[PDB]
């Protein structure tokens, strides 16, 4: 009962499983094509705020929580010691971790831990199967029973719906298993490399638009073991404050000086560049050997794009270098799917190094780096992962190659464009409907991530638990991951969902939010400068036609 | 096109239709959700501290 | 040793925290602190007035004399602010490797900048509170002296240009560098 059960697969006809994994389009009117911005710069984004009493209530709640937590910790660890044997010295040995460094997890998150780490089963498609569990004590241990129920999926990184067990990719993977075994001999330098690795590398290099590319087995290791190859203690790195942990770990391992600039502030970046060029190295005022700029394509937390032409202008005029990450932008953004370069029309030669990850949009595991020729030839000899780690297995390579060929159009014609149109329409429709209902939604008009703000801490577990009873799966984030005031729920849209599912979700979310008083719109979301408190039927009837027009989005 | 998915009927929509207290329920929700109670355990006695209503009830 | 990463606990009547080296300062403080960043945000300056008003109303609901009520509310506010800011040293979550284990929340505000508007406001509020509160217990000299001593000793001296990175070994051997 305590251990997680192993679920026997169910027997169903092919059509039912296909419908469960991938939906079937009802009308050809649910598709949208994405245009390219030639010479229109990105306007400064606008954010909306709630009234003051929300902030005051949040601060009071946090103050009470902190006071009570500290009082309980002190009294419990002073008046008794038998229960707290994992936080005290025993036979002259220090404990594993410290009291003060794990206060939040032990005292705040533990009471709502049931909303995290939810076991599942089966393919994560349109409907995801979940194992039922019963909470005991206060989220201490769980008891499992042999019962599974389906739920709607809004919490998985599946943008183009490639997570399927029936299709060309699965057949390619099975054929690869038949030909190449799952064994990997060793590092790519010794025995690991084969012809399929070269095929994948050339195909990726042709798809992206650069000259050469390399493949890896893990996205984290692509960043964590890259910067030490060509950086040292006499170089400067300028990075946005909202960057992934892998980049920070790589820069820390490299040893270069780090300076950060505020998100979406180019003037501060220019001032910092000028000051760092003039001043030089600390304690010596010698010039820097080189300067590198790091940025991300699409930020998952807010769904906002980076300003690429301005960065290109600065890097050209001040003679700097550029590095761009496209983990959430490849295969899902642009007229064809090349990335932010197609969105902005910027030639890919300007960017020095490009990076990406197969898992978010292709249904595999890996990463890549794309650059010029001589850079790749030097980095191949200078890298550490190539000659010290394992190699990429064959089924993953087959899945990635099949997905890339399908999206490019070589095989299975008329599928990639249809998927891209589906995801664009779904994202736009959901964002517009949510803004018309009266909520607060962040991001650009066409972004697969839709963050909805839920300010008061006590309103997060209630929303998460109420949505589960209505068979909708959601993911919620909070402090310290997000700022103290702003707590949000993240929506991940797919190309497998259908307008009926969106309507069902909209009705249930609207009623739950009306119950929990989550509607706080100050009129800056509307393009006509007025408050929007509509009805659900009117939204469902009018939004699908009017969502294609671009005049209804502030940004 | 059929899928093995169960649809939960919505409250106030084919649940209470085919099948004074609303004000009390709304007041209770407003009192509970806007205060810090869910991340508390065993701290339901903190509501006793909110006896100020009784103190201000008496006038003159 | 090949790294030489140790914490010193030199004992003296007056001592200061040594300046951080290159690796600890220029590299291990790059990401947002998430502990002193919320100070310059929305609704972070009006909350103190709300706390003062709530304390005053709570004490007045008991039905005591104005002198005792105001002395108690001043002492409680100042003691609470001191406990929150000046007493504790460190951060509740691991930052990089324990880089902020020698500094309080007051020192970490605005990246160790001495004079910022928020610091000015935080220094101004106790003086104005004392000026407003003294008018009820001017007759009693003992309470006036006690309030003056509390304000000057707790709410004024720590928030100064001097006593920055200042440690005293009288109540315990403090750790510097
Ligand atoms: C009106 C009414 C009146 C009455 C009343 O209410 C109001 O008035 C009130 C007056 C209140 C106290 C006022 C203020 C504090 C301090 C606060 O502080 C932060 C939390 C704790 C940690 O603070 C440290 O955090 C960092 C990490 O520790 C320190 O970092 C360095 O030290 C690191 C060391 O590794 C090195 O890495 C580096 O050198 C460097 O990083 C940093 O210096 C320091 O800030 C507080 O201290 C801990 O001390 C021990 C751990 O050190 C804990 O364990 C100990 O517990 C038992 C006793 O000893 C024994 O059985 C155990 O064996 C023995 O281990 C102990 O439980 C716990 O208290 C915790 C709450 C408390 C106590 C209040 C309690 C409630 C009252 C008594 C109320 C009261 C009821
Ligand atoms: C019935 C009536 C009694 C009422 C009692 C309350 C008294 C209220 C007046 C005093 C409080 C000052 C008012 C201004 C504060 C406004 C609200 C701000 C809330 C901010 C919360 C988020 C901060 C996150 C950063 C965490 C942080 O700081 N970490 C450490 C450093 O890195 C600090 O060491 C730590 O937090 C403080 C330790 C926790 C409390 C210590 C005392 C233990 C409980 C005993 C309470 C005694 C009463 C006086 C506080």
């Amino acid at each position: 009962y305590t251990r997680v059960p192993l679920c026997e697969p169910e027997e169903l006809p092919d059509d039912i499983q296909k419908e469960n994994e991938y939906g079937t389009l009802d009308s050809p009117g649910h598709l949208y094509q994405v245009k390219s911005r030639h010479g229109k710069p990105l306007p400064e984004p606008v954010v909306d705020t709630p009234p003051y009493y929300i902030s005051l209530l949040t601060y009071l709640n946090y103050l009470i929580l902190i006071i009570l937590g500290h009082v309980h910790d002190f009294l419990g660890m002073t008046f008794q010691k038998n229960k707290h044997l994992d936080l005290l010295e025993h036979d002259g040995l220090a404990p594993w971790f410290s009291n003060f460094e794990s206060f939040y997890v032990r005292r705040i998150k533990m009471r709502i831990d049931d909303c995290f780490s939810r076991p599942t089963t089966g393919v994560p498609g349109r409907f995801i199967r979940c194992i039922d569990r019963i909470s005991h004590n206060i989220n201490e241990y769980f008891t499992y029973s042999g019962a599974v129920y389906p739920c709607m999926n809004l919490s998985s990184y599946n943008y183009l719906g490639f997570a399927q067990s029936k299709g060309q990719c699965t057949d390619a993977a099975l054929e690869s298993v038949d030909k190449y075994s799952i064994q990997s001999g060793g590092p790519r330098a010794q025995i690991g490399t084969t012809d399929l690795h070269i095929k994948a590398e050339k195909l990726v290099a042709r798809f992206i638009g650069k000259e050469d590319a390399l493949v890896f087995s893990m996205g984290y290791g692509t960043n964590a073991n890259l910067f030490n190859a060509f950086l040292d203690k006499k170089c400067l790195v300028i990075s946005d404050e909202l960057n992934h942990t892998s980049i920070r770990t790589g820069v820390r391992l490299s040893g270069a000086a780090v300076r950060t600039f505020k998100h979406g502030d180019m003037v501060g970046l220019e001032k910092l560049i000028r000051e760092q060029i003039v001043l030089g190295q600390p304690k010596t005022n010698r010039p820097w050997k080189k300067i590198l700029i790091c940025a991300e394509g699409l930020f998952s937390m807010e769904g906002t794009l980076c300003n690429l032409p301005k960065l290109v202008e600065l890097k050209k005029k001040y003679k700097c270098y550029l590095f761009i990450d496209e983990a959430h932008s490849i295969g899902a953004m642009g007229p064809t799917g090349r990335g932010v370069c197609e969105i902005f029309g910027v030639d890919p030669k300007d960017v020095d190094i490009l990076m990406g990850t197969f898992t978010k949009s292709f249904g595999a595991a890996g990463g890549y780096i794309a650059a010029d020729q001589w850079i790749i030839d030097r980095l191949r000899l200078d890298l550490t992962t190539v000659s010290y780690s394992e190699s990429m297995p064959a089924p993953v390579l087959a899945q990635t190659i099949s997905s890339l060929q399908t999206i490019s159009g070589e095989i299975c014609p008329g599928q990639g464009t249809e998927r891209l149109q589906r995801i664009a329409f779904n994202s736009r429709y959901l964002r517009l409907a949510l803004q018309r209902l009266g909520f607060i939604v962040y991001g650009v008009a066409d972004s697969p991530v839709i963050p909805l703000l839920l300010y008061c801490p006590s309103k997060m577990p209630a929303f998460s638990r109420m949505m589960l009873q209505r068979r909708i799966a959601v993911v919620v984030v909070a402090y310290p991951a997000t700022p103290l005031i702003e707590s949000r729920v993240r929506f991940c849209m797919s190309a497998s969902l259908t307008k009926e599912d969106i309507d069902y979700l909209l009705r249930h979310v609207s009623e739950v939010g009306d119950k929990l008083n989550l509607k706080s719109n100050s009129g800056k979301s509307s393009y006509d400068g007025k408050r929007q408190r509509w009805d659900i039927e009117e939204v469902i009837r009018r939004t699908p036609e009017d969502c294609k027009d671009d005049k209804y989005f502030v940004n | 096109h059929k899928s093995s998915m169960v649809y939960i009927p919505t409250t106030k929509e084919a649940k209470r239709r085919n099948g004074l207290n609303t004000i009390e329920e709304v007041v209770e929700k407003l009192y509970w959700t806007y205060y810090i109670h869910l991340p508390f355990y065993l701290m339901a006695s903190f509501d006793s501290f909110f006896l100020h209503v009784f103190f201000l009830t008496i006038f003159s | 040793p090949v790294t030489d990463h140790r914490r010193r606990r030199a004992a003296a009547v007056i001592s200061h925290v040594e300046q951080e080296t290159f690796e600890d300062e220029n590299d291990q403080q790059m990401l947002p602190n998430m502990n002193a960043t919320w100070v310059d945000q929305r609704g972070a300056w009006l909350i103190h007035i709300v706390v003062i008003v709530l304390l005053r109303l709570f004490y007045s609901l008991f039905g005591s004399t104005p002198k005792w009520t105001w002395t108690l509310t001043n002492m409680t506010y100042i003691i609470g602010f001191y406990i929150m800011f000046h007493l504790v040293k460190g951060t509740p979550f691991d930052f990089n490797g324990g880089a902020y284990d020698n500094l309080t929340m007051w020192e970490q505000i605005n990246d160790e900048t001495l004079y910022t508007p928020t610091r000015k406001f935080l220094l101004i509020v106790p003086i104005v509170l004392f000026l407003i509160s003294n008018q009820y217990y001017r007759n009693d000299m003992t309470l006036f002296l006690s309030n003056l001593a509390v304000t000057v000793l707790i709410g004024v001296v720590p928030k100064l240009g001097i006593t920055h990175r200042l440690r005293i070994s009288i109540p315990g051997i403090t750790g510097r560098a």
